[PDB]
């Protein structure tokens, strides 16, 4: 019993996402885009999610990694401090 | 012509060319995959 993927679809990638001046790296999965917003899905399947601090890992600055892009990283603690 | 074909999937297509249909994988994302199997995070690849 084997697991074979079938149909493919081409998306836009990036190694890192720059937010506050520090580079973010994916903990699990890859960075994809539909042409408007950057989505975080896993490697073997397409399940797009919002960019979170639990799914991403932060090290270094943004002047190192070639191909880094700028987007916002959603923090769930920030609406909890404002409510 | 076999070795030119199977180095064309090893450099570009990743490991997924023999396990199914070939995906489109950049080469800078392949070493981010292959360091994670031996326990090395992506901090080591992109800085060095």
């Amino acid at each position: 019993v084997t697991y074979v993927p079938a149909q493919e679809k081409n998306f836009t990638t990036a190694p890192a996402i720059c937010h506050d001046g520090k580079a973010h790296f994916p903990r699990e999965g890859v960075f994809v885009s539909n042409g408007t917003h950057w989505f975080v899905t896993q490697r073997n399947f397409y399940e797009p999610q919002i960019i979170t601090t639990d799914n991403t890992f932060v090290s270094g600055n943004c002047d190192v990694v070639i191909g880094i892009v700028n987007n916002t990283v959603y923090d769930p603690l920030q609406p909890e401090l404002d409510s | 012509q076999y070795t030119s074909a199977l180095l064309a999937g090893t450099i570009t297509s990743g490991w997924t060319f023999g396990a199914g249909a070939a995906l489109q994988i950049p080469f800078a994302m392949q070493m981010a995959y292959r360091f994670n199997g031996i326990g090395v995070t992506q901090n080591v690849l992109y800085e060095n």
